C-alpha cells in the first residue's frame, strides 16, 4: 500500500527557539515503490522532513502527530527500528564519511547491527561492486572524487538495505556526468530492491522524472501529486520561489510567441515522436 | 601531503602491533643499563635492525637534524660536570678524563638508538595501522577507569579528519589573500591579530562537520561503543616470532649484564 | 588585458611525485566579456583560477593581466594592488568570513586596500544593496544567516572595492533556481558595466545562455578556446574529451536527427523559439 | 553517563585535529619564531573543562605521532606532558568568565610547571643534572613567548572565538 505518511504536527529548532522555527501541519503522504520529489526554496524545510521520517528529529505536538512509516509510530522508543527502514545520503559526502577506506566505510552501519565479519566482507563487497566502486575498494575518501565519493555513500546505505532511500541533495556540487551517474545508479538500485527513493533536489530537470512530486514553501505544502499537473502552476509557482523545468519553459516560450500548446506531454522520447506527429 | 614513508616496495614493514611493541620495548631495554657490554649488545642489536629493513640512511639524519644541537651539547657539558669526574688527569675537574668523556658517548647512543627505533618505527608503517598498533597498546587498560571505545574512536575521526581541516586552512588562507589579507607581514600585534581570520572560519566549519557527521552517524544506526563488531581485524602471520626472538633473546643477555 | 605566454604549472616541484596543474597554456582573453571556464573536474581549472590573482606564480612562461606581467620569478611584493584589480571568490565564499557584523566584514576587503572609514562604510552598502539583501540584516551578525545570505555578504565582500576583473568558482554551486538567475543577472550586469568576468561552472544552461568566450581544459592542457558555439556544436568530440552539451543542444539534436534541420546555432532558449517557427517556415 | 556523547563527541575529535595541525606551524618573524600549537592547547581547556582537557593533549600527541615524528619518542611521556597543558588551561577558564586574571597566571604556569618541568625531566632518561643545564641553556623563549602569548590568547579567546560560540 502506501509507504508513508507525515499526519497533523509540527516542529522547531534548536529546540523551541524565537521567531516561529517549524514546517507546517502537514498532511503528507507517499506511496510504496514509487520515486517522490520534495522541492522548496532555501529555508523551506526540507532537511527537517528527512530527518524527522530518519528519527533524529522529532515534532512538536506528538498527541496530533503521528509519523508512521512501514508501521511504525516513530515517537521516543522504537527509533532504532524505524531508522532501520530508512536510510539517507546527505549532500556533501566529506562530511558525512565515516572509516578508512571505501569498504570501510560501507561496512558502519552492518557492525552497527553486530552482523559478524565473515558475512560483513560478503555484503560490503557486493555493496561497493552494486554502485561500481569496486577495485577502488581500498582507497581512502580524500581520494575519492565527491561524485564517487557520494557512491560510497550509497554503497554504504545500500548495505543495510532500506525500504526508503532518502537523497538529500546527494547530487548538488558534482561532475555533469557525476550528477548523471549518481542518480541513474540510485534509480537502477530501486527497481531491483523494490524501494521508494525520495529525491530532495533544486534541479528541476530530474524532478520532471518523478512519479509524484510536492511543493514545500516558507511553512507548508501548497501543491501536490503528479509532476504533469504540478509543474502547469506557471505564474504563481515563479513567485512560489521556484521554477519552471525545460520541457515546460519550451511550452511557455512556444505560447509566448503563439505557437500551440498540446500539453502534459511530460518526457523525452514521448516529445520526440510526438515531434514528428506535429510536422506531419 | 603525506608524511614519511618511503616504505615502498621491500621486505618486512609487517604486524604493526608487534613493530610498535618492540620499539617501545626497545626504548626501556635502554633505559635501564649500562656501563659496559650492556650498551654493546644495545646498540649492536639496534643497528642490526635498521638495515635489517635495508633503509636508504638518509632518512635517519631527517630525525636527528634538529637534536643533533642537543646532542653535543648535553654530552660535552656531562663531561664537564664540575668535578664530577673521573679516573684520568687532563687535567682540571672542571675538565676531560677518560671516564667523564666515556659518559659522553652513551648519551650519543641511547640519544640515536632512541631515534633510530623511533625513526624505524614512523617510517616503515602506515598511519591506519600504526592507530590499530597503539589501539592494541590501549586493549589492557579497557577495564581499569577508561571508557576505550570513545578514546579509541575520538583518534579514528581526528586522523580522518586532520588533511581536511588542513586544505580548509588554506582553503581559507588563500580565500583571505586574496580579499587583501596580508600575513603574516606586520609586527607583533595585528601580524597575530591577522591571524583570526583563518582561524574563526576554520572554527566555525569544524561545527559544520561536527554536526553533519554526528548526524550522519546516528542516522545509520550508532547506539554507541558497547555493543559492535569491526570490520578491520590485524593478523599474525609466522614473522609474529621474530620480533619476539629481538624481545626474549636480547634482553636476558642484556639482563644478566646489565648487573 | 588577459594575456598567458607559453604558460604551465607543475605541482611539487624539486619534489618526487611531481602532478601538473597546467600544461603550455598558450591564450589571450578579450577586455570586459564574459569568459567562461569548463572542463572534467581536476582538469586544472581552480588553479589556473589562483594563478592570474598571483596566489600561485607560473613554473614556466609569462602572464600578462591587469597591467602586470607575472613571470615565474615576481614574487610577493606588490601582489597588494594587483588584487584590488582581480578577484576571487573560493567555491564556498560562505566559509570566507568573520567578526561581529555584516557591514564591517564586507568593508574588510577594500579596508585592506586602503580605503577610508568614511569610503569603507558607504562602499559597503553601495555593494551590499547591489546584491539584494537587505536593509535590516546588514548590521547583523555573519553567522546567524542563511545559505543564501552567507553566500552573499561574502560575494559582497569580494565585489566591495570594485575588482576590475572577477572570477568566481561555482558561485551558484549550492543555490537555488531563484538564486541562480538572480546571482547570475548581477555577473552580467556588472559585465556590460564594464568589467571582465571569468565565471567557472559545470553549468552548461548558464554557459551557453549567458558567456561569450569558453575556452575547455583537458588533462592540464587547453584542448579549445571559443564562442560557445564552435566548442559546442562538434558532438562526438564532447564525448571524447569530456564536456556535456547544454539542454537545448541536447534535445534539439535528437528531434534534429529524426526531424528537421534548424538554423541554429541554439545556445539560448529564446533562439530556439526562433529556430523552430522556423521548422514551418 | 559518561559526560559528553555523539555530536559533543565528535566535536572533540575535530578540535584535537586542529592543534596536531597548529603545532606543526610556527609564526615567527625575523626576531622569533614562536610556533604556534597553543591555540589548540587552550581551546580543549575552557570548551570541554579540565578532566577532558586532559584527555585532549595526551591523544593529540598520539595523533600527531602517527602522521608526524614526535621528534623522537614515543616516549611514553611526551604525551603525558602534552596531556597537562590543555588541563591546566580547563582550570582557569572553565565555568569560567573572561578575565584578565585567568588568563595570564594560566599562561606563565604551562611554561613553568610543565613545559619546563616535564621537557626538564623527559631527555632525562639518565641522571637529571645533566638535563637542567641542557633546559638552563635553552630558557629565553620561556620569558619572552609567555608573554606574547597572553596578548596572543587573548585576541582569539575574547577575540570572537569565545563570542562565537554561541550560536551556533
Ligand atoms: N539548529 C538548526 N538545525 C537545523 N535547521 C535549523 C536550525 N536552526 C535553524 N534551522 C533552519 O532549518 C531550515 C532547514 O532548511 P534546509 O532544508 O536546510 O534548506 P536548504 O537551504 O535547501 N539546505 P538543505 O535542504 O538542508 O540542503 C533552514 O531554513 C534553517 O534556517
Ligand atoms: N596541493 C596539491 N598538490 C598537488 N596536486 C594538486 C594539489 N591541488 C590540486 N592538485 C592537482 O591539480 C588538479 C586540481 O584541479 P582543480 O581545478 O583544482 O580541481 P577541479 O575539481 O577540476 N576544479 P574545482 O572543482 O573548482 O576545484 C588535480 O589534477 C589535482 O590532482
Amino acid at each position: 500500500g502506501s509507504d508513508n505518511i507525515i499526519s497533523f504536527d509540527h516542529v522547531t529548532f534548536t529546540y523551541p527557539d524565537s521567531p516561529r522555527p517549524a514546517l507546517s501541519d502537514l498532511s503528507f503522504a507517499i506511496e510504496r515503490g514509487s520515486w517522490t520529489a520534495l522541492i522548496g526554496h532555501n529555508g523551506s524545510g526540507k532537511s527537517t522532513v528527512s530527518k524527522l521520517i530518519n528519527g533524529l528529529l522529532a515534532p512538536d505536538d506528538l498527541d496530533k502527530s503521528s509519523i508512521t512509516v512501514d508501521g511504525v509510530k516513530l515517537g521516543a522508543d522504537t527509533v532504532w527500528e524505524v531508522r532501520e527502514k530508512v536510510g539517507i545520503v546527505f549532500q556533501n559526502p566529506d562530511n558525512q564519511f565515516v572509516g578508512a577506506t571505501v569498504s570501510d566505510d560501507v561496512a558502519f552501519g552492518l557492525e552497527n547491527r553486530a552482523v559478524p565479519r565473515p558475512e560483513m566482507l560478503k555484503i560490503v563487497a557486493q555493496a561497493v561492486a552494486d554502485v561500481g566502486m569496486a577495485d577502488y575498494a581500498d582507497s581512502e575518501p580524500s581520494n575519492l572524487s565527491g561524485g564517487q565519493k557520494q557512491r560510497v555513500a550509497i554503497a554504504g546505505i545500500l548495505a543495510v538495505k532500506p525500504q526508503v532511500i532518502i537523497l538529500d541533495e546527494s547530487t548538488s556540487m558534482l561532475d555533469p556526468e557525476g550528477k548523471e551517474q549518481i542518480l541513474d545508479l540510485v534509480r537502477k538500485i530501486k527497481e531491483d530492491n523494490n524501494l521508494t527513493v525520495i529525491s530532495i533536489t533544486h534541479d528541476l530537470e530530474e524532478a520532471a522524472g518523478a512519479d509524484q512530486v510536492l511543493v514545500l514553501d516558507d511553512g507548508q505544502l501548497l501543491d501536490q501529486g503528479k509532476p504533469e499537473e504540478i509543474f502547469p502552476k506557471v505564474e504563481m509557482l515563479k513567485r512560489i520561489g521556484l521554477d519552471i523545468p525545460f520541457v515546460y519553459r519550451l511550452k511557455q516560450l512556444l505560447k509566448e510567441r503563439g505557437i500551440v500548446l498540446p500539453d502534459e506531454i511530460d518526457d523525452d522520447e514521448k516529445l520526440v515522436q510526438s515531434l514528428w506527429q506535429l510536422n506531419s | 601531503i603525506g608524511r614519511y614513508l618511503p616504505g615502498t616496495t621491500f621486505v618486512y614493514r609487517v604486524d604493526p602491533r608487534a613493530k610498535l611493541l618492540t620499539t617501545f620495548y626497545f626504548i626501556i631495554m635502554i633505559f635501564l643499563a649500562n656501563n659496559w657490554v650492556s650498551y654493546l649488545v644495545i646498540s649492536i642489536f639496534g643497528l642490526a635492525y635498521v638495515f635489517a629493513t635495508g633503509l636508504k640512511a638518509r632518512v635517519f639524519w631527517d630525525g636527528v637534524k634538529p637534536m643533533i644541537w642537543m646532542i653535543v651539547f648535553t654530552s660535552l657539558l656531562q663531561t664537564f660536570f664540575m668535578a664530577g669526574g673521573k679516573v684520568y688527569w687532563h687535567w682540571w675537574i672542571f675538565t676531560l678524563s677518560s671516564e667523564g668523556l666515556i659518559n659522553g658517548l652513551y648519551v650519543f647512543i641511547r640519544f640515536a638508538m632512541i631515534i633510530l627505533v623511533s625513526t624505524v618505527m614512523t617510517v616503515t608503517t602506515k598511519p591506519l595501522e600504526i592507530a590499530d598498533a597503539m589501539e592494541w597498546m590501549l586493549t589492557p587498560l579497557k577495564l581499569f577507569k577508561v571508557n576505550v571505545g570513545m578514546i579509541s574512536l575520538v583518534i579514528s575521526i581526528a586522523l580522518r579528519f586532520v588533511p581536511t581541516l588542513f586544505d580548509q586552512t588554506v582553503k581559507i588562507m588563500n580565500a583571505q589573500r586574496s580579499r587583501g589579507a596580508d600575513f603574516n607581514d606586520g609586527g607583533l600585534v595585528k601580524r597575530a591579530k591577522s591571524v583570526v581570520p583563518m582561524l574563526v572560519p576554520l572554527f566555525i566549519d569544524s561545527l559544520e562537520v561536527a554536526l553533519d557527521l554526528s548526524t550522519a552517524m546516528e542516522s545509520r544506526g550508532y547506539k554507541g561503543s558497547e555493543g559492535r563488531t569491526r570490520y578491520r581485524i590485524l593478523e599474525w602471520s609466522k614473522v609474529d616470532l621474530i620480533p619476539v626472538a629481538y624481545c626474549l633473546l636480547l634482553t636476558i643477555l642484556m639482563i644478566t649484564t646489565r648487573k | 588585458a588577459i594575456k598567458f605566454e607559453n604558460v604551465s604549472y607543475v605541482y611539487s616541484p624539486g619534489s618526487p611525485l611531481e602532478a601538473i596543474g597546467l600544461d603550455q597554456l598558450n591564450f589571450s582573453l578579450e577586455e570586459g566579456k564574459f569568459i567562461a571556464l569548463v572542463g572534467h573536474t581536476g582538469s586544472g581549472k581552480s588553479t589556473l583560477m589562483q594563478h592570474f590573482n598571483a596566489l600561485l606564480k607560473p613554473t614556466s612562461g609569462k602572464i600578462e593581466i591587469a597591467g602586470y606581467t607575472i613571470t615565474p620569478e615576481t614574487g610577493n611584493k606588490g601582489l597588494k594592488d594587483l588584487r584590488r584589480k582581480v578577484s576571487l571568490a573560493f567555491q564556498f565564499s560562505e566559509a570566507q568570513l568573520f567578526e561581529n557584523t555584516v557591514l564591517k566584514d564586507v568593508e574588510y576587503g577594500p579596508r585592506n586596500f586602503g580605503f577610508s572609514e568614511d569610503e569603507a562604510r558607504e562602499a559597503a552598502l553601495k555593494w551590499l544593496k547591489k546584491v539584494g539583501l537587505k536593509d535590516d540584516l546588514i548590521e547583523h551578525s555573519p553567522f546567524d544567516l542563511s545559505g543564501g545570505q552567507m553566500r552573499r555578504v561574502a560575494l559582497a565582500g569580494v565585489l566591495a572595492y570594485e575588482p576590475e576583473i572577477i572570477c568566481l568558482d561555482e558561485p551558484a554551486a549550492g543555490l537555488d533556481p531563484m538564486g541562480r538567475l538572480e546571482m547570475m543577472q548581477l555577473f552580467k550586469d556588472y559585465q556590460a558595466a564594464g568589467h571582465t568576468v571569468i565565471l567557472v561552472t559545470h553549468n552548461m544552461d548558464d554557459v551557453a545562455d549567458y558567456a561569450d568566450d569558453v575556452l575547455a581544459l583537458e588533462h592540464g592542457r587547453l584542448i579549445k578556446h571559443a564562442s560557445p558555439k564552435e566548442v559546442f556544436k562538434d558532438s562526438e568530440w564532447l564525448q571524447k574529451h569530456h564536456l556535456a552539451e547544454p539542454r537545448s543542444a541536447r534535445f534539439a539534436a535528437k528531434l534534429e536527427a529524426a526531424g528537421l534541420k534548424l538554423p541554429g546555432q541554439p545556445l539560448t532558449m529564446p533562439e530556439l523559439a526562433d529556430a523552430i517557427k522556423q521548422s514551418l517556415k | 553517563s559518561s559526560k559528553l556523547e555523539l555530536r559533543e563527541l565528535v566535536l572533540l575529535a575535530m578540535v584535537i585535529a586542529i592543534k596536531v595541525i597548529l603545532g606543526q606551524f610556527k609564526v615567527g618573524n625575523a626576531t622569533l619564531q614562536v610556533g604556534l600549537g597553543f591555540i589548540g592547547s587552550v581551546m580543549l581547556g575552557y570548551l570541554f573543562g579540565p578532566w577532558w582537557g586532559f584527555a585532549g593533549g595526551a591523544l593529540s600527541d598520539l595523533v600527531s605521532s602517527v602522521i608526524f615524528g614526535n621528534l623522537g619518542g614515543f616516549f611514553i611521556g611526551f604525551t603525558l606532558t602534552a596531556a597537562l597543558g590543555p588541563m591546566i588551561y580547563g582550570f582557569f577558564l572553565y565555568k569560567q568568565p573572561i578575565q584578565i586574571w585567568r588568563v595570564i597566571a594560566s599562561v606563565i604556569c604551562v611554561t613553568v610547571i610543565c613545559n619546563i618541568g616535564l621537557n626538564t625531566l623527559w631527555v632525562s632518561m639518565m641522571y637529571g643534572i645533566n638535563f637542567m643545564v641542557a633546559l638552563s641553556s635553552r630558557i629565553l623563549k620561556e620569558m619572552i613567548t609567555p608573554w606574547i602569548q597572553m596578548v596572543a590568547v587573548w585576541f582569539i579567546l575574547e577575540g570572537l572565538s569565545r563570542v562565537k560560540l554561541s550560536r551556533k
